[PDB]
């Protein structure tokens, strides 16, 4: 659900 | 399923988005959602969306919060002191497929055929693909146009940018072999370039250069060196170019470390004149870690260190070659950092040197070069390249640098 561009 | 992937941290961005964490019931495990072109992960060609992240630089990513994984990977990627980065992943095809190569080739063809030529796109793609990916792109380009990519880009580009891009298209051994051929072309010799390559390449690199040079030019590299050089400088270059240095051993030979240090002193500073063959044999045959220790032990016998001893004992091309060789043995990233600084520090730019180092070391040890450069000169390699170069040529070099420090 959580998507984060590192 | 479990796999350890090493990735350089030289690129400014890792170039991935992640998903999941134990605060999530839909995805308890953190996985890769997307890989972006332009980042480290894409360059590895070993990471695909869907891979289950397990560990990064020894820290654990299994059964952690989404924020824990984000911050842990970020902290690892920003820690440039540990190169490369180790990414332990769990699999459920190549990461860079035939379709990816065809897409890159299609976009380069578009850029070449655009009115005025779209150099930004050409640079954006090629300086952000690995050397292996560039070979795939050239293959796909020829299949779709029936023309060679290098020839099309030679016609579409000019100036220093052309030099960068055509250099990037060659394999490392092709690039070095072609630069060695160029150093020996015309009347006289570009000794600085011959010395840089021959003194810095490893046995494995030189094995492939020797093979590829013969294939490209139908003569052995050693024969062209013999034709173009003379004296003890020739003897040293021929010896180094064989790529037959002793391999690094698992046992440190302290007795030989001391005997070599004493022999270097007896051959040079201790006596009138110099026994140059003794210097050549010790500095070409012994392993690099052994010689690092020899040069430290040499300072116990000699009032001058090895580099200062060379300046006192020999001159001309021979002196230049020994100074370069000893730097390469002592600290090769610092050797290249210093050559980069020298190529930019004064009026204008020694673009030939700047380009060759950025092309040839981009995928070898650029982060260590950058670290040594920033420590010594106080500002980053990126900063110096920005002040000394401009335009799309500058942007290409900055992408090969990877990021600022
Ligand atoms: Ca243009
Ligand atoms: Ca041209
Ligand atoms: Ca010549
Ligand atoms: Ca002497
Ligand atoms: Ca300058």
């Amino acid at each position: 659900k959580k998507i984060t561009t590192v | 399923e479990l796999k350890t992937v090493t990735l350089s941290k030289m690129k400014q961005s890792l170039g991935i988005s992640i998903s999941g964490g134990i605060e999530s019931k839909v995805q308890p495990m953190v996985k890769i959602e997307k890989i972006f072109p332009g980042g480290a992960a894409f360059l590895s060609g070993a990471l695909q969306a869907g891979f289950e992240l397990v560990a990064v630089d020894g820290e654990n990513l299994e059964q952690v919060t989404h924020q824990r994984a984000v911050d842990t990977i970020r902290r690892a990627y920003r820690n440039k002191a540990r190169e490369p980065m180790e990414l332990v992943v769990r699999v459920p095809v190549k990461a860079y497929t035939n379709f990816d190569a065809e897409r890159d080739a299609l976009n380069i063809e578009t850029a070449i055929k655009t009115k005025g030529v779209d150099e930004v796109t050409i640079v954006n793609i090629l300086t952000n693909r690995s050397n292996e990916q560039r070979q795939d792109i050239a293959f796909a380009y020829q299949r779709r146009t029936k023309k060679e990519l290098a020839s099309a880009l030679k016609s579409a580009l000019s100036g220093h940018l052309e030099t960068v891009i055509l250099g990037l298209l060659k394999t490392p051994a092709q690039y070095d072999a072609s630069e060695l051929k160029a150093s020996m072309k015309g009347l006289g010799t570009d000794e600085d370039s011959l010395i840089e390559i021959i003194c810095s390449r490893t046995n494995q690199e030189l094995q492939e250069i020797n093979r590829v040079y013969k294939e490209m030019y139908k003569t052995d590299l050693e024969k062209d060196i013999i034709s173009d050089t003379s004296g003890d400088f020739r003897k040293l270059m021929v010896a180094l170019a064989k790529g037959r240095r002793a391999e690094d051993g698992s046992v440190i030979d302290y007795e030989l470390i001391d005997q070599d240090a004493r022999d270097l002193y007896d051959a040079g500073v201790k006596r009138k004149g110099t026994d140059v063959p003794k210097w050549i044999s010790i500095m070409t045959e012994r392993s690099v870690p052994h010689l690092q220790k020899v040069f430290d032990r040499y300072k116990s016998y000699s009032p001058y260190d090895m580099l200062e001893s060379i300046r006192k004992e020999v001159k001309g091309d021979l002196e230049n070659a020994f100074l370069n060789l000893v730097q390469c043995i002592q600290n090769k990233p610092l050797y290249f950092a210093d050559r980069l600084y020298d190529s930019m520090k004064g009026k204008g730019t020694r673009d030939k040197v700047l380009i060759r180092i950025m092309v040839s070391r981009s995928e070898v040890d650029m982060l260590k070069i950058r670290s040594e450069f920033k420590r010594k000169y106080g500002k980053s390699l990126y900063y110096y390249i920005q002040q000394d170069t401009k335009g799309d040529y500058q942007k290409a070099l900055l992408y090969l640098c990877g990021g600022d420090d």
